[PDB]
């Protein structure tokens, strides 16, 4: 079913499908070391990636079915330079006719234009002012279903958001060559970040949009805030999604001391254009291999691990002292060869029981393998305490809704630009 | 009928005064003065609580305008709603019981209010108060009157009058003694805080708290009882007075002779009485309302309003005055420093009542400034660092901010006006309201001061006036009273520096007071029996509301001109005096 799908491979970019399409790529188009697939565009004419279809292939019919799929990170934007600055990322026209792909500030932009120039527009607004956002900076799968005879849909992340008829548009001739560059932007330190794009012949319904949208997410590898794949050795800021206005601190050094939920975080301001809340306060949690058989430090499903916790630029340890009163067991920082056989080792969790993807969860255990509990809070006498409890798999085995057990890693960002 | 009513009425009214006349004044007059003179000097207390406690409460929690403005009436409705309530009950319950009920509800209320963190709960506490104490002055002089021969009744009432001014003079001393201690921060319960000024409520509401132990001791008004049908009781009373008098005169054999009183013959189920109550009370009211009082209620209605009116309004506009002066000087005092260039240094300082205009500061590091009055307006400032900043009537108008730090700072939203801020960062923001709360300091001593001054220049007044109020009378002494305040409201024009508004209120303060014993003493007077507590309530609570209405159009009118309080107050006071020259004499008639 797929016509066009750009994926890596050795020291170049193919196409999956049995079609072979050529594939140039300029010399200034970067990747990345770990996810070296996901590629990255910046606002320079030598920034070139071009594909060649085939002419059998040729977007000229009538009633024709078509649709998209891809994923797309796109930076914050910070000053008022990038008002109103429409720009298209994706180019399929020729002699003023085919589909494109724009963007705007905070906005996704699906446009389609037939041979009497007809513009029909698909949008997608997401605020820039918020506390916390699920868009800004972070990897969004935006897949598009085009249906000649009804109307086109808007997918995001496997949702809908926004649909318009295009029953006026009569014939479209799309370019029998893709474009995939930033035009049309003043910022000259502007980029964006696409990855898994591929095409269909027909029109995907939302069973079919949703397998794709899981079994191209990687379920079995966890995701750091910005969507990326969660690495040892590296330092990551700690977000409580269920409170994510506090940010992991300490005030002790030891089993007497405790890491507890501070608050409330700060904010960055750029006046009338960003006001989000820092994520770059708190302590950071380096994660190390324990019993890792990968070679790799990209962190998969099921990895018992160690954190550590860096405090005044040192690092610790996460340990718990299993006999303890009550059924959570408070989360203490303990130097690293004076931990003595308190329990350490914890199972990072990628998908539920059944398979179904979620949040980074992790899973303490002792050294018999014994389940303490998922890493979370509770509240002791107005404080909110890192707490290891059953009580979090007693929700999962009832299929309720757990409070507290998910978290999210910040990493430091060059498309967040927040000063720490 | 209504005529052998009357009869009966005034035959019980001189065999009463002939009983008084046998039992003599002495010794139960004057406990029975002091107790009740504790039950006005809380009333004289309570009216200066919220004043004195503002300045703190605003800060400690967070006070806007409109709510430190019906704080600041809050009593005065309290008190009109408990003047005409207990004033009324008084006639179907007695005296005695009202007045504890009263103040109890004062004194619980206030304890209370000591400890409530909230603003809405301590504005309802603190109105109740108000509904407590405001039954203390009707009752209290209607239940003196009671025991009081006509002989010299006008300067035994005006004797209980000193009250009032031992109860402000209280209140100052307490307040200078206790809120100054800001540094007490006494911590029960995490999130409650107990400060100096609670404490200063605390003891504020001790003499109420007097007052009802006090009162306990004494026995309720022989002449309540024989209006509703009790005789024994009374004949009690006054036996009890007889003894009590004649034991402290040195003569403790004689005994008392009166053995029978004329008496007025008397003609769910909590609900049924419930009712049963508040018909009698609307009877005895519109009774006050009746073909017999009709003008003499009407022109006690324009004086009580037209005093009270003015009354209140000169005493809140002189401290506002006094204020507004202060700071006009400190405007005028500021310092503007136009154009700067300041680069690559780290510079603290504590800067107060400044401008800052047209400056342009590059890498700067501010660490631990106080700013109090500081302005800084169309500046720049370009990867500037702010740690550890506090903030006290301080902007920032027309400011662009590029790249600048605000680390533990208490530099709020609202202080920059009209700003631009590119890539700046807020970090650990104090702790604070989240809008100006300002600040008092060392004034609260001056006030105080001033005060203190305001409630000792009374003090001449009620002297004069308790002494010669049954060798002049009570019309020429209201008379005269009123017509030197509106002399007085006329001297207001020749007054602009503090010290000037000083001698101004002690002046005003000085010369109304005997006016108001006078007119104290004359309502008392001027009413039956029956409906004394009644007629005397409904006029105080006027009196409130005139209160409230003359605070309100007097502090709106604070530095825009001095004519409008001029002559409204002068106005009033011309009317009050016209309307009380023609009410009829009572000196020399039996209490009837
Ligand atoms: C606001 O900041 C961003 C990010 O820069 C970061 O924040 C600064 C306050 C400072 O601490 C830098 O060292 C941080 O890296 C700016 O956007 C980037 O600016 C850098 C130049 O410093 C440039 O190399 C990048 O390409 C820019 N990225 C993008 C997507 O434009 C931004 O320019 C700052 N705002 C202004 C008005 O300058
Ligand atoms: C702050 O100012 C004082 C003098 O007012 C100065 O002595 C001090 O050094 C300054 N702060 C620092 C950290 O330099
Ligand atoms: C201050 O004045 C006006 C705003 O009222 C503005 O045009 C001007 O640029 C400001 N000054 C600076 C230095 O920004």
């Amino acid at each position: 079913t797929s016509i066009l799908s750009i994926v890596y491979k050795k020291d170049d970019l193919i196409d999956l499908s049995r079609y072979g399409a050529k594939i140039n790529i300029g010399d200034r188009v970067y990747y990345d070391s770990i996810d070296k697939n996901q590629i990255k565009l910046i606002n320079l004419e030598s920034s070139t990636i071009e594909v060649i279809l085939k002419n059998a292939i040729v977007y000229n019919s009538m009633y024709e079915n078509f649709s998209t799929s891809f994923w797309i990170k796109i930076p914050k934007y910070f000053s008022k330079i990038n008002l109103n600055n429409e720009y298209t990322i994706i180019n399929c026209i020729e002699n003023n006719s085919g589909w494109k792909v724009s963007l705007n500030y905070g906005e996704i932009i699906w446009t389609l234009q037939d041979n009497k120039q007809n513009i029909q527009r698909v949008v997608f607004k997401y605020s820039q002012m918020v506390n916390i956002s699920d868009y800004i900076n972070r990897w969004i799968f935006v897949t598009i279903t085009n249906n000649r005879l009804t109307k086109s849909k808007i997918y995001i992340n496997g949702r809908l958001i926004d649909q318009k008829p295009i029953s006026n548009l009569g014939n479209i001739h799309a370019s029998n060559k893709i474009m995939f560059k930033l035009d049309g932007c003043r910022d000259p330190r502007r980029y964006i970040m696409i990855k898994y794009f591929n095409l269909f012949d027909k029109e995907l319904n939302e069973k079919e949009i949703k397998d794709l949208y899981d079994s191209q997410s990687n379920s079995g590898i966890l995701k750091d805030f910005w969507g990326n794949y969660l690495q040892y050795d590296k330092p990551y800021y700690m977000l409580n999604l269920f409170d994510p206005n506090k940010y992991v601190d300490v005030n002790n050094i030891g089993i007497r001391g405790y890491m507890y939920l501070k608050g409330p975080r700060g904010s960055v301001v750029t006046t009338n254009i960003y006001l989000n809340s820092t994520l770059y306060e708190g302590t950071k949690f380096i994660i190390k291999k324990y019993a890792s058989g990968n070679e790799d430090n990209i962190v998969r499903n099921n990895d018992r691990v160690y954190i550590n916790v860096v405090v005044k630029n040192k690092e610790y340890r996460l340990a718990t002292n299993a006999s303890q009163a009550g059924v959570e067991k408070i989360l203490s920082a303990l130097e690293i060869p004076d931990v003595g056989n308190l329990s350490q080792v914890v199972v990072m969790k990628s998908k539920d029981d059944q398979g179904i993807r979620n949040k980074c969860k992790m899973n303490l255990q002792d050294n018999n393998g014994n389940d303490i509990g998922f890493i979370g809070f509770h509240l002791y006498d107005n404080i909110a305490k890192l707490v290891a409890s059953n009580w979090y798999n007693r929700q999962v085995g009832k299929a309720s809704r757990t409070f507290g057990c998910s978290w999210e890693f910040i990493p430091v960002d060059d498309g967040w630009g927040e000063s720490s | 009928g209504e005529a052998q009513r009357r009869k009966e009425r005034e035959e019980l009214a001189q065999q009463y005064e002939a009983i008084l006349r046998e039992c003599g004044h002495g010794r139960f007059q004057w406990t029975l003065y002091f107790v009740l003179g504790l039950a006005l000097m809380a009333d004289g207390v309570e009216v200066f609580v919220v004043g004195f406690v503002l300045p703190s409460a605003e800060k400690d929690m967070c006070l806007s305008d409109s709510n430190k403005g019906m704080l600041g009436l809050i009593v005065y409705l309290g008190m009109m709603v408990g003047a005409f309530l207990w004033g009324g009950l008084a006639d179907r319950l007695g005296r005695r019981q009202c007045l504890l009920i009263s103040l109890s509800v004062n004194s619980v209320f206030a304890f209370f209010s000591s400890f409530v963190q909230g603003y809405g709960t301590f504005l309802f506490c603190r109105l109740l108060s108000g509904v407590g104490i405001g039954g203390s002055i009707p009752i209290v002089f209607s239940y003196f009157s009671e025991f009081l021969a006509q002989e010299k009744r006008g300067e035994h009432l005006s004797w209980l009058c000193m009250f009032w001014m031992i109860g402000g003079v209280y209140a100052a001393a307490m307040a200078w003694a206790i809120i100054p201690h800001y540094g007490w921060s006494f911590q029960m319960g995490s999130a409650y805080q107990f400060h100096s000024w609670r404490v200063f409520v605390l003891v504020c509401a001790f003499p109420s708290v007097f007052a009802i132990g006090a009162l306990t001791t004494q026995p309720e008004s022989p002449r309540f009882f024989l209006e509703n049908g009790k005789h024994d009781e009374a004949w009690m009373v006054l036996k009890q007075v007889h003894d009590t008098n004649m034991r402290a005169k040195g003569h403790p054999e004689r005994v008392f002779s009166v053995t029978h009183i004329k008496t007025i013959h008397q003609e769910q189920r909590w609900g049924v009485r419930a009712l049963s109550l508040g018909g009698q009370v609307w009877g005895n009211f519109l009774s006050c309302f009746g073909p017999e009082y009709r003008r003499i209620t009407l022109m006690m209605m324009g004086v009580w309003f037209t005093m009270s009116f003015s009354y209140y309004g000169l005493t809140v506009w002189f401290p506002d005055m006094i204020r507004h002066l202060q700071a006009v000087d400190y405007a005028s005092r500021t310092k503007v420093f136009p154009g700067e260039r300041v680069e690559h240094v780290t510079f603290n300082f504590t800067l107060e009542n400044q401008i800052h205009r047209g400056g342009q500061y590059f890498n700067d590091k501010f660490i631990g400034l106080r700013l109090k009055s500081v302005s800084f307006e169309d500046s720049l400032f370009e990867e500037c660092y702010f740690e550890d900043v506090t903030s006290s009537n301080t902007f920032f108008r027309n400011c662009t901010f590029i790249n600048t730090v605000f680390y533990n700072t208490d530099l709020f939203e609202y202080k920059f006006v009209n700003s631009r801020l590119i890539n700046s960062t807020f970090l650990h923001n104090k702790e604070g309201c989240p809008l100006d709360v300002t600040g008092t300091g060392e004034g609260a001593y001056m006030v105080y001061f001033v005060s203190f001054l305001g409630t000792l220049a009374v003090l001449p007044g009620n002297i004069v006036s308790a002494l010669l109020m049954d060798k002049i009378g009570r019309l020429r002494m209201l008379a005269g009273s009123s017509v030197m305040s509106c002399v007085s409201c006329f001297f207001l024009s020749f007054g602009n520096s503090e010290s000037a508004m000083i001698a101004l209120l002690c002046l005003f303060g000085g010369v109304s007071i005997a006016s108001w014993n006078a007119l104290d003493v004359l309502t008392v007077e001027l009413y039956p029996s029956d409906k004394r507590t009644t007629a005397f309530g409904f006029l105080n609570a006027l009196c409130k509301l005139a209160a409230v209405l003359g605070i309100s159009i007097f502090t709106s009118f604070v530095g825009i001109t001095k004519a409008a309080p001029i002559l409204f107050a002068s106005a009033a006071l011309a009317l009050g005096s016209s309307l009380a020259l023609k009410l009829p004499e009572t000196r020399g008639q039996v209490l009837q």
